[PDB]
DNA sequence: TCGCCCCCCTTCGGTGCTTTGCACCGAAGGGGGGC
């Protein structure tokens, strides 16, 4: 086959990023999948004179329990030409948030029947380690196109039509976006219905080469005000300050009434009564924040932008926008192991989720913005990471100036 | 001999062409010297001679090698190595002892000549020019490139280790119960075989080696304990340092300092208990490394008891991968952390120290957590896992942390041990105001173009102060009103501020400061009995809060 | 008068913040050690 010409963005260079250490368990699963792989041609052995690197590392579901090799290609896609103004990206279909149930096949396999451009294989390496250091690193590049390259989808696009083509119109009310090396299908049918189908589709797949999504269960948690009979100033205090804050994103809050009650240097237990003029004011601006803000829209030509905070007891609220402040979706996720005791597992858990609504409802995951330190994210969320695409991240230190979304 | 192993293909980085630079110690005696080192190279065909053709050139010279009776040659590519490529280089680490397990026969061999070799690529010679002068500079002098890799060259270690790696992995895959280790032209190589057998795979390798264009001169092949290996001997049940010998001075320089502190933390991997914080200290705010610098009683202290520790003699043991690792860490003060990795009890593998202050403000749980996690990182590197930890920290203290902590935190699977000092929160903050606690209103503004602030604040029970400051920050004030309200109130206090930078800082719960203001408050909090921190928005007209806004103007 | 790697401690300068200094972070200086 052809190989299609792929370039980087004008003035960049290929990624140089270290590989980081891993354990012997993930160690072990990239020699034995990367040795299969030079074998097949997929992968070439390269030496130093290569100066490019991006890291690797392995991920194992639970209800897949062997070991998916993932290679960190989120400096290299950054780097890489944009496909749509080539016009072979993929347009994300509106109908599928809708569904019912949306599951989600890896079928980032298909992407290695494909060559790559042989002048841009070397931005492709990377380096397995060795436990102790007992060798140098073994160094690999792609042939084929990469899973978890971002060019990768764009170049299989036409290939990928024709495989889906028929189960397309012998089933014209599923819908199918692929994302990365994911198919998201969603349908409308019973679960035992739907599943059916899934294993259709993909032996349909499987002729040439994890668990039920439900977007209708995505309920949004907006910012609700405490309900009280008696009131302590500090009570209002922090009501003033809340509702405060939430006047740069809904409109028409008033504080005039409820700041009037504070008048004076007063204690923070004392209980003031509430006037009428001021508890006319809170249950106004109770309603507005009820049904949701008026005039955002989504752009699909700027990032999404993620922020998630701890509130304690296993919740994580999060936030979702473009611009500041015109928020597209917030929310709450909740944790599951049973124990609630591991907080980095549970921000692991929450990004992936939050990733994943995004990929449903716009087609791209957001940039988050992560309440962690940078040391203590990296120390552990590659051992709770199961997606086969990695999301942007920021670290943040920012403290509650309210409990704006508990 | 040269290893008939394809060469690494080179380039320059684009743009760049090759190095021209003149020659140095036009001495006769090194003339001479030199002609009668490359004319043994050029014999061998290491090197070859060329004429002025050839635009490019570079200088010579050479040092001592630590086997002695043997010199090194050198040659100053600092030019060519700007403009060559970059390279990925493949050592990503360094083997430790600790990672070794324990082994039946063992051996340590190494190559000689390594990187002379290795050809190096056709096409990249030429830029490895270098001109022998001529007498003082009377004629025009003897040429000669490398046709190997040369020391003192970007590219020579990498484009080594990967043909050292190339060559090696025959063996290593015909041979899986062989551990060999290779670090450079070093090679150890441990088996649970027999002495007799094991001695058949080591010529057997060592033949391989020499198809291959590598010796391995008996010089350096070690067939007995102790094997020195990496700066350690290997002995068949443990392994020691080889000694480390520390500067003693009665006047020291700042460069003494820099070099007392390097062997220290090179000691720390056995000796437990090193401390180095008081000695680098000395290192702050100095400006020549010639600077005469007189040690603080701190810092004489602290070396008295690195030193106490040093004279003890003290041994690491191998990895025993039936049993788990345990890490146990104990707190020094100051900021400074030990802490000893084995299996089984008394026995380490290996010690450490973290030292290191992250952020401005912080506290012992946080770096408590920073240790765990460079002891997480470098239990990885070495053994491939993370240990078991035995912390000197309560559970309600933990506890305590993650759920009053607004940013994910976690600790892995950890038993608390009682060494004091413990790691415990100095201090809490209320989660709900205090009844019968005085209330301050704090404020604090300065003016940007000023210098000039004012610290004040306005309480319930009728109390009201204001503070001149001079030559400060808005950030400073209102610390600064805090700290009055902290200072003039009593062991219960509730305090009112519209600084979200203030409260940012004190509901981490910080114990230790970069800040001497910072470190008043944290002095402050601990003394304390309740706390509660409210916030406000400023400029809203708030009860109080417009009060002192008002009068701190 | 040289090369490559890991570590620690200090300093410096770039980044972003609904900032005006501040806190964070990575790179570079010194030192240790390896070959
Ligand atoms: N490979 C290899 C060797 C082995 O160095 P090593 O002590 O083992 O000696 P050797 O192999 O040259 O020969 P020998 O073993 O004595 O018989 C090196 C590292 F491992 C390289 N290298 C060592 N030190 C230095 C050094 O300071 N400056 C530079 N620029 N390069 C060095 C060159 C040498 O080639
Ligand atoms: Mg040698």
């Amino acid at each position: 086959i052809e190989t299609v010409p792929v370039k980087l963005k004008p003035g960049m260079d290929g990624p140089k990023v270290k590989q980081w250490p891993l354990t012997e368990e993930k160690i072990k699963a990239l020699v034995e999948i990367c040795t299969e792989m030079e074998k097949e041609g997929k992968i070439s052995k390269i030496g130093p004179e290569n100066p490019y690197n991006t890291p690797v590392f392995a991920i194992k579901k639970k209800d897949s329990t062997k070991w998916r090799k993932l290679v960190d290609f989120r400096e290299l896609n950054k780097r890489t030409q944009d496909f749509w103004e080539v016009q072979l990206g993929i347009p994300h279909p509106a109908g599928l948030k809708q569904k019912k149930s949306v599951t989600v096949l890896d079928v980032g396999d298909a992407y290695f029947s494909v060559p790559l451009d042989k002048d841009f294989r070397k931005y492709t390496a990377f380096t397995i380690p060795s436990i102790n250091n007992e060798t140098p690193g073994i160094r690999y590049q792609y042939n084929v196109l990469p899973q978890g390259w971002k060019g990768s989808p764009a170049i299989f696009q036409s290939s990928m039509t024709k495989i889906l083509e028929p189960f397309r119109k012998q089933n014209p009310d599923i819908v199918i976006y692929q994302y990365m090396d994911d198919l998201y299908v969603g349908s409308d049918l019973e679960i035992g219905q739907h599943r059916t189908k899934i294993e259709e589709l993909r032996q349909h797949l499987l002729r040439w080469g994890g668990y039920e999504l439900h977007p209708d269960k995505w309920t949004v948690q907006p910012i609700v005000l405490p309900e009280k009979d008696s009131w302590t100033v500090n009570d209002i205090q922090k009501l003033v300050g809340k509702l405060n804050w939430a006047s740069q994103i809904y409109a028409g809050i008033k504080v005039r009434q409820l700041s009037k009650l504070l008048r004076g240097t007063k204690a923070l237990t004392e209980v003031v009564p509430l006037t009428e003029e001021a508890e006319l004011e809170l249950a106004e601006n109770r309603e507005i924040l009820k049904e949701p803000v008026h005039g955002v829209y989504y752009d699909p030509s700027k990032d999404l932008i993620a922020e998630i905070q701890k509130q304690g007891q296993g919740q994580w609220t999060y936030q979702i926008y473009q611009e500041p402040f015109k928020n597209l979706k917030t929310g709450k996720y909740a944790r599951m192991k049973g124990a609630h005791t591991n907080d980095v597992k549970q921000l692991t858990e929450a990004v992936q989720k939050i990733a994943t609504e995004s990929i449903v409802i716009w087609g791209k995951t957001p940039k988050f913005k992560l309440p962690i330190q940078k040391e203590t994210w990296e120390a552990w969320w590659t051992e709770y990471w199961q997606a086969t695409w990695i999301p942007e991240w920021e670290f943040v230190n920012t403290p509650p100036l309210v409990k704006l979304w508990y | 001999p040269i290893s008939p192993i394809e060469t690494v293909p080179v380039k320059l980085k684009p743009g760049m062409d090759g190095p021209k630079v003149k020659q140095w110690p036009l001495t006769e005696e090194k003339i001479k010297a030199l002609v009668e080192i490359c004319t043994e190279m050029e014999k061998e065909g290491k090197i070859s001679k060329i004429g002025p053709e050839n635009p490019y050139n570079t200088p010579v010279f050479a040092i001592k090698k630590k086997d002695s009776t043997k010199w090194r040659k050198l040659v100053d590519f600092r030019e060519l190595n700007k403009r060559t490529q970059d390279f990925w280089e493949v050592q990503l680490g360094i083997p430790h002892p600790a990672g070794l397990k324990q082994k039946k026969s063992v051996t340590v061999l190494d190559v000689g000549d390594a990187f002379y070799s290795v050809p190096l690529d056709k096409d990249f010679r030429k830029y490895t020019a270098f001109t022998i002068p001529s007498i003082n500079n009377e004629t025009p002098g003897i040429r000669y490139q490398y046709n190997v890799l040369p020391m003192g060259w970007k590219g020579s270690p990498a484009i080594f280790q990967s043909s050292m790696t190339k060559i090696l992995e025959p063996f290593r895959k015909q041979n899986p119960d062989i551990v060999i280790y290779q670090y450079m032209d070093d090679l150890y190589v441990g088996s649970d075989l027999e002495i007799g057998q094991h001695r058949t795979k080591i010529e057997e390798l060592r033949q391989h080696l020499l198809r291959w264009g590598f010796t391995t001169p008996d010089k350096k092949h070690q067939k007995e304990p102790p094997f020195l290996w990496m700066g350690y001997e290997l002995h068949p049940d443990k392994w020691t340092v080889q000694p480390i010998v520390l500067p003693e001075k009665d006047s020291w320089t700042v460069n003494d300092i820099q070099k007392l502190v390097g062997k220290l933390n090179w000691a720390s991997q056995i000796y437990a208990g090193i401390k180095v914080r008081q000695l680098s200290k000395l290192l702050r705010g100095t400006k020549a490394l010639t600077e005469v610098v007189p040690l603080t009683e701190e810092a004489e202290l602290e070396l008295a008891e690195n030193r106490e520790i040093l004279k003890e003699p003290v041994h690491g043991v191998y990895y025993d991968p039936s049993k788990d690792l345990i890490a146990e860490i104990q707190k020094q003060g100051q900021g400074q952390w030990t802490y000893q990795i084995y299996q089984e009890p008394f026995k380490n593998l290996k010690t450490g120290k973290y030292a290191r202050m992250k952020g401005a403000h912080t506290n012992d749980v946080k770096q408590l957590t920073e240790a765990v996690q460079k002891i997480a990182t470098e239990s990885i590197v070495i053994w491939g896992k993370t240990p078991k930890f035995k912390l000197p920290i309560q559970k309600e203290t933990w506890e305590a942390w993650w759920t009053e902590y607004w940013q994910a935190t976690w600790i892995p699977e950890w038993e608390f041990v009682n060494t004091p000092p413990l790691v415990k929160l100095w201090y809490q903050l209320e989660k709900e105001p205090i009844i019968g606690a005085e209330t301050f209103y704090v404020d604090g503004a300065a003016n940007r173009e000023t210098k000039l602030g004012k610290a004040g604040y306005v309480t319930d029970r009728g109390r009201q102060k204001v503070v001149p400051l001079t030559d400060t920050t808005n950030q400073k004030t209102e610390l600064q009103a805090i700290h009055l309200a902290l200072q003039d109130s009593g062991l219960e206090v509730n305090i009112v501020t519209d600084s979200q930078y203030a409260l940012g800082i004190i509901q981490a719960q910080p114990d230790k400061s970069e800040s001497e203001l910072v470190s008043q408050i944290i002095e402050q909090l601990i003394k304390k009995e309740k706390v509660y921190l409210a916030w406000v928005p400023a400029h809203k007209g708030i009860g109080g809060n417009e009060q002192v806004d008002k009068l701190v103007s």
